[PDB]
């Protein structure tokens, strides 16, 4: 009864898409809400444990750049309910409308994503699916990291997952599936590196390639890395160095989010101001 | 003719948003020679601030177009000549206000409140002349701006409490002078942060009207400090 | 004292500087040139004079309202009035410039029907603007010429132009408010407004969306 | 517990103002944060009760229109930490900078605020100090209700937002959901008015005395001309002298939302404008 929402209180609206372990609709509950739901009569023990883990993780997230979890329901079907974000995912803005973002707003989007993952890692949370689609822009101004279905707390008995099609953000160790914990803070850092690649190039990585299945093998191998030569010229040099640092093939040389955040915060201060000062107005 | 008829037609020009008319009315009122009232002071200030602000905004737009026009040599010539037309208007407005200050307002300011208010207005209009002056007279104008600002600042700190809206506004505009004109962000943030921090201490002190007057400028100081440190 | 291209460039530059008096002067010279304006030059002339005269209309309404609410004070009322007639004079001069340009160049040099309905609409709008401040002995005449030009354009409007067409949609809006405001014939005006909106819903993409909202607001408030 | 922030993680920056039981600073903790901190050396037993009561109320709030509580600290001195909101308070924009908001933006602010206290009352939370000073704007996009230092879960000097029964205080606990609805009515008065109510009375004790008897009520004729008539009626409903004639927040929220829809561009006749 902590964050549980009684049945009947949530008016579920139009189907908007799918999330990790359910389909997402728009809903009305003291305003707008998003609802990720599982369209099944009876959850299996595996879907119910997955849902329980996601609620447990979201109940520890309380940050401006994390999609605000608002409650959960069990009664009709299992459902996670969040704040509603008018707008689109950053994936939609970058590759589906080519919304012309200024380099300044691109820097700010990266900085807010870094703040969100700084918070997550400081609470020992690994997202394990950070991608441009799980980044939502509220009112095309604020970043909200969402979709915690594959997230976990860093624990000894961690996890056990349906990796599926979205694999571009997967780090080489996660592709190879050969070490102790393929998912880690460094796997999240590499996913972050790929999202900065998308922010600074405008396109997805490994875009101009001939074959598609081997691509994995090449990344797994170390044979293929993002083409950093497609970063646009107005992208600051510190930002390109930082993305290279987040994309380095061996986990242990990749930086941690406290210093990723500090680097994005400091380089963002060296870009020319877009506004002017304000002076005393007319009384 | 009457001073009060001029003040009333100034208010009516303010209501119709004909700021050139309000400015003319207030200029007539100040040329009569008597010390202005607080309302008359604020009407003159509002009038000329709108009159000159229209030109500052237009100047910025066409100046930006002027530098950002590369291929076309004839188009860039046209933007340059229109920028100079706007600039001439700008300068005339500022010279009008600075003449009013020097000849009537500054000499007739008995109280300290008035003399910091008018010296700060002198700093503001020389600062508007600094925003467009190029090369030769630039240094002279920048110096005159800083000098008026500096004298008003000293008198502010010696007879006005840190929360006084005129002193707070002087702090805001002088810090903007430092940032935008002298290009010295650090000194600008120093002046701004000091004034804001000194006001925040005593903010609990003030009445609810005084608090509205003071907070309106303190929010601008903190907005500036947020923008300058970001 | 310069080329039509030089004046159009200074007009576009004055537009981005929001100096509508300069833009109006530029477009006035360009039209006194004698040649038919392009859609862009037409559009710049429209924007220029509409802003120039709109500032005066806004000031006129503010100062008239202040005139109204002056009670028990001649000199207050006397100042507001004399100021209202100053604005009024400016108001007339602007419209006289625009109507002289319309009659000596714009309508006569209009090749296609689109241009001549647009310019006759503008003709009706500026006589209309004159209408709002007309005194009464000459009021009648100006109103008569307003509707005459308006309807002349109206006759050609829904005859060669598609129901979605904005010049047409706007002409209706201005003609309907002409009947409703200038004169007092809400029924005709309301007849016209609902007729045009429903014919538009029957059959620019973003341009028409907002003119149909202005039509729906109009009728909602007029009834 | 799981919301406590270890000392040293929060860098406290500039002192920016005051709150219910402390002074407010800007801080850095995985980004920007607001920090309300009581600077007392040794908290007295009443201050720890106020602070833990406020933390208890805030940890039950999880809504876009409530200032998002992020954690608390006790180590150096007791501290409540929330998300940072860069725009000021609604009171600031309305009465100190007189930011000219369009009526559409005013309606949206009232609508968001209504959502925030519908959420609050639906979790049996009474704020008891709702005023434009406690309404924060986040980048001119979101409204955020804050400062729950005087809030409570209802279990078995800001005078102009106090309902008459709250002024009288003849009852043991005059505060209720309805009292909050009356404060909301006053905030709507500010939004549709541009001014604070009772602008002509000078002294605070006089105004307390007259509103408590009922001799004094807000002057609604001072509502701006483009204010929808439904909004004016709703203000009247939320401000009725007697508590039980006031609507509930589901009903207030539903009518403002419905009301937000269908708002005309401008009030009078309109001609074609392309410029
Ligand atoms: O690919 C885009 C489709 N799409 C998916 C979501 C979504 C995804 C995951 C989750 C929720 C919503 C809510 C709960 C959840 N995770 O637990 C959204 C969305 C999020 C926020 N506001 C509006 C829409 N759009
Ligand atoms: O009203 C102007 C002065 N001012 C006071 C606050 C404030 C007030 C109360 C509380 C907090 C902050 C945080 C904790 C709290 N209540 O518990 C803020 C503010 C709020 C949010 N973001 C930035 C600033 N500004």
């Amino acid at each position: 009864d902590d964050w549980e929402i009684p049945d009947g209180q949530i008016t579920v609206g139009q189907r908007i898409g799918s999330g990790s372990f359910g389909t997402v609709y728009k809903g009305k509950w003291h305003g707008d809400v998003a609802v990720k739901m599982l369209n099944v009569t009876a959850p299996t023990p595996q879907q119910l444990q997955a849902f329980k883990n996601e609620v447990g993780v979201l109940r520890k997230t309380r940050h401006v750049n994390i999609l605000l979890f608002m409650g959960y329901s069990t009664k009709p079907q299992l459902a996670i309910v969040t704040q509603w974000c008018e707008g689109s995912s950053l994936y939609h803005h970058l590759h589906a409308s080519e919304t012309k973002f200024e380099m300044k707003k691109l820097i700010d989007i990266a900085r807010q994503t870094a703040r969100g993952m700084d918070y997550l890692h400081a609470k020992s949370i690994i997202h394990r699916d950070l991608k441009s689609n799980n980044i939502f822009l509220h009112e095309d101004n604020t970043v909200k990291i969402g979709d915690f279905g594959l997230a976990t707390v860093k624990s000894r008995w961690s996890g056990s997952e349906q990796l599926s099609g979205s694999i571009l953000w997967m780090a080489p160790e996660v592709i190879r599936m050969q070490d102790s914990n393929p998912y880690s803070f460094q796997s999240d850092v590499y996913a972050f590196g790929i999202v900065l690649y998308e922010l600074m190039t405008g396109q997805l990585p490994y875009s101009n390639i001939n074959n598609r299945d081997q691509i994995i093998e090449m990344v797994g191998r170390g044979s293929l890395s993002p083409d950093l030569s497609k970063v646009r010229s107005n992208c600051p040099k510190r930002m390109k160095r930082l993305m290279a640092e987040c994309l380095k093939k061996k986990r242990d040389e990749r930086p941690s989010f406290p210093r990723i955040l500090a680097e994005i915060e400091e380089l963002a201060r060296e870009l020319p101001k877009i506004h002017r000062s304000a002076s005393e107005p007319s009384l | 003719m009457d001073k009060n008829e001029l003040v009333q037609k100034a208010k009516l020009a303010e209501q119709a948003e004909r700021y050139d008319d309000m400015a003319a009315c207030m200029k007539s009122v100040t040329e009569q020679g008597a010390e202005l009232s607080n309302e008359e002071r604020n009407l003159l200030s509002v009038a000329y601030k709108n009159v000159v602000g229209a030109r500052r905004s237009s100047w910025r737009v066409v100046s930006s177009i002027e530098q950002k026009t590369e291929g076309a040599e004839k188009k860039q010539q046209m933007a340059r000549e229109y920028r100079e037309k706007i600039e001439t208007e700008l300068r005339d407005i500022c010279n009008d206000v600075l003449s009013l200050l020097e000849k009537f307002l500054i000499p007739n300011a008995s109280q300290a409140e008035s003399k910091v208010f008018y010296l700060k207005m002198k700093g503001d209009y020389y600062r508007y002349l600094a925003e467009v002056a190029a090369g030769d007279d630039k240094k002279g104008i920048v110096d005159q701006s800083q000098q008026a600002y500096q004298e008003a600042f000293e008198i502010s700190k010696k007879e006005m409490q840190p929360t006084h809206p005129i002193r707070l506004g002087l702090a805001l505009n002088f810090s903007v002078f430092y940032y935008e004109i002298l290009n010295s962000p650090e000194k600008a943030c120093s002046l701004a942060k000091t004034a804001f921090d000194e006001a925040i201490a005593e903010l609990d002190t003030l009445s609810e009207e005084s608090y509205k007057d003071s907070t309106l400028i303190m929010q601008l100081l903190r907005d500036n400090l947020t923008l300058w440190t970001s």
